[PDB]
This record gives C-alpha cells, structure tokens and sequence, in this order.
C-alpha cells in the first residue's frame, strides 16, 4: 500500500455558482436564447398591413431585451401585442419555468462542498515525475 | 498448523481484529463522517457574484463614456448586400 | 440507566429570520444596492442630446433597484444601451442570492434537534474520552464484575483500570462530579434515581439511552424469622 | 474632505478587528492592516508586521488561494480609493480656475464613484482573506 | 447452499447464534432449500422472483455478475476468509515441490 500525507480541504472556487448545471446545458441555453429572440424578431416587423411597419415596438434589440427579461423573472414593459409571436413567448415562458425551477432545487448544497484533490493513486507518476520522493 | 485453522474456523481472528483495529476508532472521519450540520452562509462562498456585479458596473460606465465621446464630434445600404453574401 | 450533563441548547431569538446569511453579506448587499442605483443614475442623466426625455433620476432609480431586487416588478425600464447593460447585471445578481436565501431557509425550517451523543453505552465501551463509574459497595458494581457479556466486560475492564478512581462513595458525590465534569465523566445509577434527579432544579442532567436489565426493590428479613410470610 | 479624512484615517490604522491570536513568536489582538498589534498580556503594544506564509500541502499555482493572497497582503484596491478620492478633490478644487467650459466638474465625480467601487472590493477581499 | 459443500458444513459446525438460527431454518426446510449443483441454484434464484436467496463464494458471485443477462446481484459484504489451494495425498513426495 501507498501512504501519503493528508491533503487540505479544497473549498469551491470563484465560478462555482453555475456548478449545478452542466456546461452543455449552458451552451444550449445560449443558443436557444439567441434563436428565440431572432424568431420573435421575424414574426413582427413583417410588413404589418400610415403606420404600416412601426405598429409594434419589437426591434431586434428590443426582442433581445425581452427574452433576457423574461428569463430572469422580471417581465419588461412591452408585450408581444399580437398573435404568433406569443406562441413563441408562451413556449419560452414554459421553458423558463421548467429550467430555473430545476436550477434552484438544491443550490445551497453546491456552494459548500469541500472535496479533496488526490494527486496520485496508482502510483506511476512516482515513475514519471521527479518531484515527490518515495522509499 | 492445526491450531490456526481452529481460530479461523471459530472467528477468534475476526474478534481480535475487531478489538485491535475497529474498537479504537478515535480520530475524526470514522466517528464524525455520518453526522450532519445544517448551514450558515459566509461571504467566502459568494464572492464571484459581487465580482461580476462590480465589473459589469465598470463596463457599463465605460460604454457610456465612449458613447458621449463619439456623440460629441449599417453604412451604405448597398454594401450590406456584400456583407450578407460573404456571410452566407 | 445512564446519566450525563444535558448540553445547553440554543433558542431562536427575535430576529431568527435573518439567520441563513451572515452580517457581512447583509452589509455588502446594502453597499452594492447603493452603488448599483447610483451608477444607473449616473449613466441615465448624462446630457445625451432633449434632456427631460428620459425618465430616470436618483429617486426613481433607488426604488427601481429595490423593485427589481424583491420580485415586485417595476414601472419603467432603462432604454439606453448602457442602462440596459447595467440593469441586466443586477438582474443576474438577485437570482443567485434570493434563491440561495429561500433554498437555505428551507434547510433551517426542517431540523432543530441535537445530534444526541454517546447513547446505548456501546461507544462508552468504544471511546476513551468520557470516563464513567458506579457506586462503591454497590450491586451495579458487582453486576459489572460478575457480568459475562463482552461489552460489559470491556466496560468493567476500563472501570478497574482507572486513573484516577472513576468510582465514588455516595450518590450526590457522583452527581456533583458529573455536574462539574462538563461532559467528561458519565455516571451509572438506577432509573428511579435518574428520573428524580431529572425532575429537580437546576435540570442540568439528562437521561440517555434505554434501560439495561430488570432489577427490583424488596423488603429484606433475616433468614428464618417469623416475620417473612406476614410481611 | 470628510471622506478623504476618514479614508486616510482608516488606512492609517492598526485597529480594525479584534480576535484571539499571538503577539510575536519564535491573547486579545489589537489587529489591523498588517501591524497585527496586541494588548492584554505580558506586554501591551508590540506591533508585529504580518504577511502570508502558511505551512500547507504546497499549493503550486492555486490561484484563488494565491493571487487572492497577493491582492490581500498588499492593499492596492484599498489604497486606490485615496488616490481617486484626492484626484477628484483636485478637480473640484480646480473648478473655479479655468472655468466656463461647463465640462470639467463632470470628470470630478467619476473619481468619487470609482473610488467607492474600489473600496467595496477591498472590503470584500479583506473579509474573504480573513476567513481565507 | 450447495450439498456436499464446505459452506453447508460450515453452517453445520458454526457456533455464532445468527448462523445457528440460519442452520436451523436450513435443516427444517419444506421443500429442500438445498441444491445439487451450482447452475441449479442459479436457475432457481433466476426463477424464484425474490423468494429464494442463495449462498456461494465471492469469485463465483462476481463471475455470475459479469455475464449475460446480468439479472443477478451481490448484496452485503463478506462473512469470512477462506482460500483455495492445491491438495496432495498425505505423505507423498510432491508436497514440498508443489
Ligand atoms: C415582474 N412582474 C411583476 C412582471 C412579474 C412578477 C415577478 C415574478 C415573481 N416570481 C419569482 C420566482 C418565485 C419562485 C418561482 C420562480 C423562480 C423563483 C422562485 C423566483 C419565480
Ligand atoms: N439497590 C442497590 C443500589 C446500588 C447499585 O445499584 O449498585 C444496592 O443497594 O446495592
Ligand atoms: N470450495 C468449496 C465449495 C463449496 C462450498 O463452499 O460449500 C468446496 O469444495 O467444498
């Protein structure tokens, strides 16, 4: 058997708030965020027929604002105001319910963990490196 | 050769091994590994959130400063077609 | 039965709802509240060019940040680019903290009970930290002498190998010794004694575990006298 | 002026926290920024200058426990508040001269904002590396 | 257990009281809880639907776990420390070279 010292309890680092959700899920979140905002931009501003184009207030940047606002539990001032952008927005509302309710289930367990580091186990770096001695 | 097998058969070796290793569980993790403390949140847990907050403040302020810098002093509908064709 | 010193439990005070954070966090959130709102003011009223077009001021901004923090909505939104890009940061800031708050208040409102130490006397055989003894010239001391269950045998071994004497001479002696040992000396006596000591002031003692056997008090007569059958 | 006075006092200070420690090896502690001075013992008022030297498991480039210490036992974020604060005090002092350009005192308050932005970071990292 | 088996003899000769009660239940069985070969008891547990447990040795257990259809499972820990060996008739010259 191999005896080494005790290690020190590594407390979790800076970017540990996003820890309970995996990086792939965060990636798909960013992609879906962009896609929902762009599709909602497409539904409006589609020659609505002297106001024949400025019927709504949804620019691309306003939609980019609205999506991020709807995601984090504070709705903005404007509303989709017409059909077929709203069967985007309701689906996005269903999405933001099911995601962040899954986010905030057990968040407090993820900010006090203190797992160990364990440099070597099946030694073989005692062959490879020169640093830690052994006898 | 006949006696060691008697001890192995009757579990005397198990009893002695329990006495001289497991009844003297003293240090730390063996005794206290199956307990529970609730919580108390300290600032050392939540620091990067404040870091992101303050950095975003500085970024937004810098954005407004260069906005006021530019408005103190796309382009060519037309070459947007060039831009979208090379983008496609 | 086994008698020990009752550990002094903590009572929830008046302001027992600010518990799942610490006071450092409570002052830092106040500081950051002030800073975020004044930066939003600074970025709003900055001579854009006409001037009274935008709606933000110090006062509007002060309660906008609070109405964003507690989920109560608002009345107005930042429309300038940098105002939006500073408001989104505060939106991200609240979603970590208030979620942590609710999720940990859910942890504080489940359990308040202590972890209950050396119960059922097996760790009294296992550990070497807290000592324990009986009464001298005592039936319990003789019972642990003559007992043949192995855990009781190891307890008798520890009691006979004692530095100093774990044994006492009278009951109140061991009572005072446990009241002053601060959880370092356990004590063995009988269940009626134990509950009587529990039902007195200062109530600093505590019965732990269950029982061990079934003894009984009786009337004792000399052997062969005529008093036996009428008693 | 009051803010500059209080910040320079708070920097030039050995009395921030009070805990139980030592005075000088090899006790209620009158501890401050680096002078971990002490009282109520064999001697009262011998201010040892402290820095970082643990005896760890040899953390090599453990950045959140190393660069954090590097910002801790060299106050740069707390000291920059004084710098920006007097830098803005110079601009509010220079308001009267070179005036009627209606532009200069806007630059002043930016320093007063950003100095507090430095201050809050210094407070966070100080409490962080106290419990570090 | 397995008949003509060292484990069955071990529960016969064993003196720990829980093992004694297990031997009591095994000797008072209706019908026979004992089997004749290993695969017999394997199929009996695969068809008993959690109504007949089985006792064997750990190497056998992990080998049956590492095969198809993986419908079996090792539970608990071990019980003792036995060992396989090479067996020779008593007194021959092969003993010390083997
Ligand atoms: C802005 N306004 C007035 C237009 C909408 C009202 C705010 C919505 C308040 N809901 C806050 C949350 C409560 C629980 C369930 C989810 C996730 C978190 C726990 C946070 C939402
Ligand atoms: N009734 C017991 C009390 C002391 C003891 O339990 O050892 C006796 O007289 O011996
Ligand atoms: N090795 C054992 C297998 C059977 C058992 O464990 O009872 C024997 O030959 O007896």
């Amino acid at each position: 058997s191999i005896m080494i010292k005790k290690p020190q309890k590594s407390k979790p680092g800076v970017f540990s708030f996003l820890d309970p959700l995996a990086y792939e899920i965060w990636m798909c979140i960013v992609f879906a965020y962009i896609g929902v905002s762009v599709v909602l931009f497409l539904v409006s501003r589609f020659s609505p027929y002297q106001s024949s184009e400025s019927t709504n207030e949804f620019g691309i940047f306003n939609s980019l604002w609205f999506s991020l606002g709807a995601f984090m539990q504070q709705g903005c001032d404007i509303s989709p105001r017409s059909l077929s952008g709203r069967i985007v927005g309701g689906v996005w509302w269903f999405f933001t319910l099911i995601i962040i309710s899954s986010y905030t289930a057990n968040l407090a367990a993820f900010l006090t963990v203190e797992r160990m580091v364990s440099p070597i186990e099946s030694a073989e770096d005692l062959s490879k490196q020169t640093e830690i001695a052994y006898g | 050769n006949l006696a060691v097998l008697k001890l192995s058969e009757q579990g005397v070796l198990d009893k002695l091994k329990n006495k001289w290793w497991y009844d003297k569980g003293e240090c730390g993790a063996k005794d206290s590994g199956s307990k529970e403390k609730t919580s108390a949140l300290s600032l050392s847990n939540v620091a990067g959130v404040f870091y992101i907050l303050v950095g975003g403040l500085g970024l937004a302020m810098l954005v407004a400063l260069i906005e006021f810098c530019y408005k103190s002093r796309l382009f060519d509908r037309g070459v947007q077609m060039l831009l979208t064709t090379v983008g496609a | 039965s086994i008698m020990i010193k009752k550990p002094q439990k903590s009572k929830p005070g008046v302001f027992s709802f600010l518990d799942p954070l610490a006071y450092e966090i409570w002052m830092c959130i106040v500081f950051a509240y002030i800073g975020v709102s004044v930066v939003l003011f600074l970025v709003s009223r900055f001579s854009p060019y006409s001037e009274s077009t935008n709606e933000f001021g110090i006062f509007n901004s002060l309660w906008f940040s609070l109405g964003a923090f507690m989920q109560q909505g608002c009345d107005i939104s930042p429309r300038s680019l940098s105002g939006r890009i500073v408001g989104g940061v505060w939106w991200f800031f609240t979603l970590i903290i208030i979620s942590s708050y609710t999720a940990n208040l859910a942890a504080f409102l489940t359990v308040e009970r202590m972890v209950s130490p050396i119960e059922s006397a097996e760790d009294l055989s296992k550990q070497t930290e807290i000592a324990y003894g009986t009464l001298d010239s005592g039936s319990t001391k003789e019972f642990f002498r003559r007992s043949k269950i192995a855990v009781f045998d190891k307890m008798w071994t520890y009691m006979r190998s004692a530095e100093p004497s774990v044994f006492v001479r009278t009951t109140a002696e061991g009572v005072a010794r446990v009241r002053k040992s601060k959880g370092k000396y356990a004590y063995l006596l009988e269940s009626t004694m134990n509950e009587y000591i529990e039902q007195r002031k200062p109530c600093d003692t505590m019965k732990v575990g269950g029982n061990l056997d079934s003894k009984g008090y009786g009337i004792a007569t000399p052997k062969g006298s005529s008093l036996g059958t009428p008693v | 002026f009051a803010a500059f006075s209080l910040m320079t006092i708070a920097v030039g200070t050995d009395y921030w926290l009070y805990s139980r420690g030592v005075c000088k090896t090899k006790v209620m502690t009158h501890s401050g920024l680096w002078r971990t001075c002490c009282l109520e013992g064999n001697f009262k008022g011998l201010c040892k200058q402290i820095d970082h030297f643990p005896e760890d498991a040899d953390y090599e480039a453990d950045t959140a426990e190393y660069f954090l210490r590097a910002v801790r036992a060299s106050s740069i974020f707390p000291i920059l508040s004084v710098i920006l604060l007097f830098m803005g005090g110079l601009c509010i002092a220079a308001s009267e001269f070179y005036k009627t350009r209606h532009n200069i005192i806007l630059s002043a308050g930016i320093f007063f904002v950003s100095a507090g932005l430095s201050n809050i970071i210094g407070i966070i990292v100080y409490i962080s590396a106290n419990a570090g």
